[PDB]
This record gives structure tokens, sequence and C-alpha cells, in this order.
């Protein structure tokens, strides 16, 4: 069970980008994807959770501007309107087994998305 | 139609059904690995089929996932001293199992209620059902809406992305007793083969004795049973299948 | 509910009951032997109440009842039970409709003159409330019934038989089957029958039964034909005893003869050695 | 709703022991996790359900606590037990933002 991820650029506020997460030794459609996001030096910040069988939720300080799709074996995420206060580093997590939701066994390798002109 | 109907009801208004004049048959219960939980107390569920009883009430109610725990004898909880609340002696059992795929809706099933506040903690087997509202300051709330005036029932925020202690459960109670009564509901037993012309060691409904079963013209037996002779001796027996 | 008073008031009168009454006391067959029990039974010529114009006065049901009706347009409906009969305690009802046999263990809000109204039926007016229920079950000439609560079990002896009388119990024999066996543990003091304007020319024998042993003849197919009382006189006893339906010429001793104390006497001595205590 | 972590930053000999409380403003029962982050790697699950120790941790990690107030203790505390430690439980759906994570703490031995 191998989570990797990436997509990290540069790019100007309000440019949309797109960070794609693939699963490895596993089916995607028995676990839960979640996606949480650590600004640098400071604490951990959930960003939204798709089930296995396809439906998505969000938090609420995203305001509903990400989107989280699922597909074969590209669990990806696109949002629109990018801030300054955005350059963190984004994550995947995997489950341990059915149901248990919100327990984040495994993680990727990371990945960092920088905004600046 | 009790452990698998169209429509539940909500723990604090959980429907209760009598289960008499019936041949009840619980291997097919235990048999059965579609329910998440099953476990009693005072009778292991083994041999349920031998032990007769008078009659059998079956409480049905839906509560969330994580809070079946609170369903048992001496078990201090929220639901368990406000909705449903179980005796220390209490005979017989719960069944419940996983049921999101009809309890649970994308924007929220709203249809199921729990009791938060009342006065003081129920007696076992009690039902509430007055929606008054629970008052905790000095003025009369005399029924309105508004603050310091809690309602005391609130709603499951059942849906597909909470957890699974969050998952709405269903959850099935059967209770047994004895009185002075004729008992009526327990198991069917079984039946064999039948052999004749050897001797072996029959049983006819209590007719416990050993001989050669061969076929006779006797009588006609109207509604009679047994056969007997001048002594106490069970000449004829009558074949119950 | 529905009061009729329009009855004429006349005392009851009295018939002999003759030699009717025997019941097949157990499920086993038996042949060509004469077996010799006890049970509750009805006397044989015992005095048997009779009843008429329309009469159903409550009347009390200590251990068992020999319910006779002739009729020639089945008048009578059914049967009510219980207690208090004012929903303070279970009632047993029974209603042999047009439709089926009606069963119930309800507690009933029975009216003071339960009643049927009638070709089409249309009045039902036996009880006003019915909740709390335990039981249900759907199931010229005269059709005698023996009815019977023991160890919480409500047994009901039935048989029909044709006659050609008009206005006289007949002088013969008829056992009489079972036909159910209620388990229902009630306690049962009173009853009281049903009837369903019209006014039909119907009556209905009531008897009354208590502990008694008997002596019953099995034929070659196990059908009881004839049955000696082992109190009635001195004759029927010597049968008991011989266990045969002739005796023949002698002397047979059958019993013994006691006399009974009548008064209780003690006698102390003198009361004295009183304690002053002043 | 709201995850709270105290104290922010705690230190301890070798020999000696920390206590971590993290509470949860709204009933969730017995459905909290914890995660040992060191710096600049992934988040490792040592704690589920505040009861449970994960696979491959050591025994030394204890958790306890139900209903509102929870706590994690480390015991005898080595030089590799120098990271960050977070809280996360979830708030139900209808109730709350569906999870959050707590403020976390430092933790540095000597
Ligand atoms: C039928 O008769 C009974 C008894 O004669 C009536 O019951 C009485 O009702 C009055 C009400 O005015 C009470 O004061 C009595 O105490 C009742 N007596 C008994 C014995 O119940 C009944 O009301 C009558 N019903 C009709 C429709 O006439
Ligand atoms: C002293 O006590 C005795 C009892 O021990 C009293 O005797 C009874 O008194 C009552 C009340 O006067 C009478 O009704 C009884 O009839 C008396 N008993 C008998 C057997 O006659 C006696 O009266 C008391 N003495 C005084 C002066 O009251
Ligand atoms: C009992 O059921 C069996 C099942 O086929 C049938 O063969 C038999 O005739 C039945 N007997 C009675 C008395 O109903
Ligand atoms: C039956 O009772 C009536 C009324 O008291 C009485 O006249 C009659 O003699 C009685 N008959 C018998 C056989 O007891
Ligand atoms: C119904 O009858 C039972 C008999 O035991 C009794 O306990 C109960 O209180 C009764 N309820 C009502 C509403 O009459
Ligand atoms: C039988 O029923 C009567 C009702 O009149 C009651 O008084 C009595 O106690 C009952 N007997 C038992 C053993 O319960
Ligand atoms: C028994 O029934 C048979 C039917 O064939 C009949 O012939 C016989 O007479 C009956 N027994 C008696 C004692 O009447």
């Amino acid at each position: 069970q191998s989570v990797e991820e990436s997509g990290g650029r540069l790019v100007t506020p309000g440019t949309p980008l797109t960070l794609t997460c693939t699963v490895s030794g596993f089916s995607l459609s028995r676990y839960a994807m979640s996606w949480v996001r650590q600004a640098p030096g400071k604490g951990l910040e959930w960003i939204g959770i798709i089930v296995d069988s396809g439906h998505t939720a969000y938090a609420s300080w995203a305001k509903g501007r990400f989107t989280i799709s699922r597909t074969s074996t590209t669990v990806d995420l696109k949002m629109t309107s990018l801030t300054t206060e955005d350059t963190a580093t984004y994550f995947c997590a995997r489950e341990t087994g059915g149901g248990a939701f919100y327990v984040f066994e495994f993680w990727g390798p990371g990945t960092v998305v920088t905004v600046s002109s | 139609e009790v452990f698998n109907a169209t429509r539940f009801a909500s723990v604090y208004a959980w429907n209760r059904k009598r289960i008499s004049n019936c041949v009840a048959d619980y291997s097919v219960l235990y048999n059965s690995a579609s329910f998440s939980t099953f476990k009693c107390y005072g009778v292991s569920p083994t041999k349920l089929n031998d032990l007769c009883f008078t009659n059998v009430y079956a409480d049905s109610f839906v509560i969330r996932g994580d809070e079946v725990r609170q369903i048992a004898p001496g078990q201090t909880g929220k639901i368990a001293d406000y909705n449903y609340k179980l005796p220390d002696d209490f005979t017989g059992c719960v069944i419940a199992w996983n049921s999101n795929n009809l309890d649970s809706k994308v924007g929220g099933n709203y249809n199921y209620l729990y009791r938060l506040f009342r006065k003081s903690n129920l007696k076992p087997f009690e039902r509430d059902i007055s929606t008054e509202i629970y008052q905790a300051g000095s003025t009369p709330c005399n029924g309105v809406e508004g603050f310091n005036c809690y309602f005391p029932l609130q709603s499951y925020g059942f849906q597909p992305t909470n957890g699974v202690g969050y998952q709405p459960y269903r959850v099935v109670v059967l209770s047994f007793e004895l009185l002075h009564a004729p008992a009526t509901v327990c198991g069917p037993k079984k039946s064999t083969n039948l052999v004749k012309n050897k001797c072996v060691n029959f049983n006819f409904n209590g007719l416990t004795g050993t001989g050669v079963l061969t076929e006779s013209n006797k009588k006609f037996l109207p509604f009679q049973q047994f056969g007997r002779d001048i002594a106490d001796t069970t000449d004829a027996v009558r074949d119950p299948q | 509910c529905v009061n009729l008073t329009t009855r004429t008031q006349l005392p009851p009168a009295y018939t002999n009951s003759f030699t009717r009454g025997v019941y097949y006391p157990d499920k086993v067959f038996r042949s060509s032997v004469l077996h010799s029990t006890q049970d509750l039974f009805l006397p044989f010529f015992s005095n048997v109440t009779w009843f008429h114009r329309f009469d159903n006065p409550v009347l009390p049901f200590n251990d068992g009842v020999y319910f006779a009706s002739t009729e020639k347009s089945n008048i009578i409906r059914g049967w009510i039970f219980g207690t208090t009969l004012d929903s303070k305690t279970q009632s047993l009802l029974i209603v042999n409709n047009a439709t089926n046999v009606v069963i119930k263990v309800c507690e009933f809000q029975f009216c003071n003159d339960p009643f049927l109204g009638v070709w089409m039926e249309s009045e039902f007016r036996v009880y006003s409330s019915a909740n709390n229920c335990t039981f249900e079950y759907v199931s010229k000439n005269l059709r005698e019934f023996v009815f019977k609560n023991i160890d919480g079990y409500f047994k009901i002896y039935s048989k029909h038989t044709p006659i050609n009388l008009v206005r006289d119990l007949p002088q013969g024999f008829s056992a009489l089957e079972p036909l159910v066996d209620l388990p229902i543990g009630i306690n049962i003091t009173r009853f009281q029958t049903l009837l369903a304007w019209t006014a039909g020319a119907a009556a209905y024998y009531v008897g009354y039964l208590q502990p008694r042993t008997f002596l019953l003849k099995y034929n070659e197919n196990g059908t009881i034909t004839d049955a000696v009382d082992c109190a009635l006189d001195p004759l029927s006893e010597t049968k008991c005893t011989l266990k045969s339906f002739t005796v023949e010429k002698g002397i047979y001793q059958t019993s013994n003869f006691r006399v009974q104390p009548t008064e209780s006497i003690v006698r102390f001595p003198n009361i004295t050695n009183l304690c002053p205590f002043g | 709703q709201v995850l709270t972590q105290t104290p922010s930053s705690v230190s301890a000999a070798v020999g000696g022991t920390v206590t971590i409380n993290c509470q949860a403003s709204e009933d969730i029962y017995d459905n909290l996790v914890w995660y040992q982050q060191k710096p600049g790697q992934p988040p490792k699950l040592l704690i589920y359900d505040a009861s449970t120790l994960a696979f491959g941790v050591s025994s030394r990690f204890r958790g306890s606590g139900s209903g509102t107030h929870f706590t994690l203790t480390m015991r005898d505390v080595q030089c590799d037990d120098a990271a960050t430690y977070y809280c996360q439980g979830e708030f139900s759906c209808s109730s709350g933002d569906c999870t959050a994570f707590g403020g976390g703490t430092e933790v540095v031995v000597k």
C-alpha cells in the first residue's frame, strides 16, 4: 500500500491548478481518500474527504472552492481563485480498512504548492 | 416483519410487538451472519430452541451506530437514561446490524429523533411520548420556544460521510418471561424417519418405550391417539406425521 | 347499549336430566372393556334448570356447564365469560355469527343487556370497548356442550343429534367428543348466553358438574355405549365393585358406614389462681 | 467543532514523563486519534480510538479519556520522541464540520 501524489507548481493568484494522487497496491473503491494541508511551520488543516462509494465532503473554512474527483487510479483535487496565503504542503491519506473513517494511517511523500508573483 | 420492515420507529417511540402462538426458530437467526452483534445474557443462544416461554416481546428502534453499547443491563448513558432503559435482570438480548444503505441520506436523514432532556431517569421498560419543552430557568416557559427553554428531542445527522460510529444502525431486542400460564412459544424440536418391524426405541410425544412398530388395522380412532389394554399398557399408537 | 324490558317475569322450570352428559374423559382408545374413572361429570337424573320469550340472566360457573339447546332457527349465537366483565379483568368471548366462529380474550366493556339484532343481521351491541387483547382465533336438533376450566385450559365438548320430540329432553344415551382446548389462564366464575324486531321460540337447558365416579362401557369400535353412575343407589354401587353391568344372585359388600362427629367439646378445670395484677 | 491542545510546549529529561491533554468542544464518545510528525516527515498514526495502540508503535505511549477530555502520556521519553503531536477526532456531520485538527504541541528532550 503505497500512496504518492505530485503537481506542486508556482502559479499566480487566481490561476487554477490540479494535483493528482495515485494509488498503488490496493483497490481504490474500498478505501476513502482525504486531503490535509499544513502551512510552513504551522499546524495541520483538513480540506476534504471522498468515500469509497463516491460521496464528497468538504470543510467550512474552504468555503466550497475545492473539488474532489474520483476515477480508476487518480484521486485528484482542483481549486479555483487561489490567494497568497495558500502556499502550503498538501497530502493525501489512506484508511486502515472498511469504514473507520478519519484514521489516516498511510501518507504520501508530500507536495508543496506556492503562490507568488 | 420485525427484523427488516420498510418502516422502523425512533428510539423514543420504539415499537413493541408481542410474539405469541408462534413456533419460533432461532437457528436461522444464529446462522445469519448479517447481524453485526448477537450476544445474549442469562440464556446462551445455542439452546434457545429448547426452552419454552409463555410470551415473547420484541422492541425495534434505530439509534446511532456508536450508541449501541448503552442498550444493556447495568449501562449508564444518554439514550439509556432518557430513551430506553433495560432492567438489571433482563431476559433476552439485542440484535443489531449496519443499515447505512437505507437509513442514511446524502442530504441527511432527519426523520429520526432522540430525547436529550428529562426530569429524571425512567424506569426499565418505559415509554415517554410527551414533547414538553424542558425548562431550566425560573420563569415558566409556558411552551413558548426561546431562550432557556430547551427542546428535549433532537435529530440525527445520518449521512454517508459520517464515521462508522455515527452511521445509522437498526436494533431489535427480544425478551422472554415465565409466569403462571401455559407456555406457547418455543422451538419445533425435530422428527426422524419411521422404521417398522424392528426393535426400536420410539418416542411419540412423550410415549417413551421400546417395541416392534408393526402395521395394524386395529380400528378407526377418529380423534384418539394412544391405545390401551386391560392394564396400563400402550398397545397401539397413532403416527403424528 | 340497548335495553329490552318487554319480557314476562316467570320462575324457572325444572326437568330431569336423565342419562345425558357423558363425554370422552381422555384421548385414549379402548375396545370391549369397562373402564372406571373419576372426573367432573353431570350426575344421572339430576335437576337441570330450564330457561326461555327471551331469558338470559347471569348464571354461576363453578366447575362446569352442561349447556343444551333445541331450536329450529339457531337463535342462540354464543357465550360470554369472565369475572367482572367491566374491563377490570380479562373476559372470554365466543360468537358463532353467520361468517365463522370468532374467539377473543380481550378485556371488554359489556353493557348490562348484551344481545344481537337481525333476513339480515344488522345490530351488534354486545360490547362497547375492546382493548388490551391477548388472544385471537377463527374456526328438531339438539346441540349440547360441556365447558371446563382446569390448569388454565378451557375445554369444550360438543355433540349434535336429531330428535322428533318438541318439548321434552330425550331419554337416551349419546357420548360427547372433545372439540377445542384453549390454553388461556382465566379464572371464570360467571357466564351468560347470547341471542339474536323478531322474537324466536328458543329454550336452553343448564346443568352443573361435580366430582363423580363413572363406569363407562366401550364397544368394539371404541365408542361409549353405556355408563353407570357410582353413587345413585345401592344397586349402582354393586356394579362398580364387580366392574360388570350384570350382577348375579347373591350378597355383596360395597362400602363402609361410619357415623361422623357432631359437636366438639373442650373441658379444663375451674379457672382459679388468677394473678391479681392490681 | 473546536479542538484545543495544552500545553503548547513542554520539555522533560530522558528519565521523565510528560502529559498532553486534548479537549473536544462536543461529545465525540471515544472517536479520537493521535499522530506524531517529525520535522519534514509525514505524520504517523500512534493511537486510534484514544485507547488502542497502532501497529508497530512502542508500548511507552498510552492514551485514555472519554467524552470530551482526553490525555496522552509518554513514559521514559527517549531522544527519538522529539517531535510534534496532534489530536484529531470526528465531529459528527450535521453537528460539526466532519473532522478538525488540533493546534498541536512541541516536545523537546534535553
Ligand atoms: C340500561 O339499563 C342499565 C341498568 O338498568 C342502565 O345503567 C344505569 O345507568 C344510569 C344512568 O342514568 C346509572 O345511574 C345507573 O347506575 C346504571 N345502572 C347500572 C346497573 O348500570 C343503562 O343506562 C341503560 N341503558 C339504556 C340505553 O337504557
Ligand atoms: C386498677 O386496674 C384494674 C385493672 O388492672 C382496673 O380494673 C378494671 O377497670 C376498668 C376501668 O375502671 C373497668 O372497666 C374493668 O371492669 C375493671 N376490671 C374488672 C375485672 O372489673 C381498676 O378499675 C383500676 N382501679 C381504678 C381505681 O381505676
Ligand atoms: C404433514 O406434512 C407432510 C409434508 O408433506 C405431509 O406429507 C403430511 O401428509 C402432513 N400430515 C398431516 C397430518 O398434516
Ligand atoms: C328439582 O327442583 C324443583 C324445584 O325446587 C323441585 O320441585 C324438584 O322436586 C327437584 N327435583 C329433583 C329430582 O331434585
Ligand atoms: C394490560 O394488561 C396487563 C396484564 O398484565 C397489565 O399489566 C397492563 O397494565 C394493562 N394495560 C392497560 C392499558 O390496560
Ligand atoms: C383467579 O382470578 C380471580 C378473579 O376473581 C382472582 O381473585 C384470583 O386471585 C385468581 N387466582 C390466581 C391464582 O391468580
Ligand atoms: C364398528 O363399525 C363397523 C363398520 O363396518 C360395523 O360393522 C360394526 O358393527 C361396528 N361395531 C359395533 C359394535 O357396532
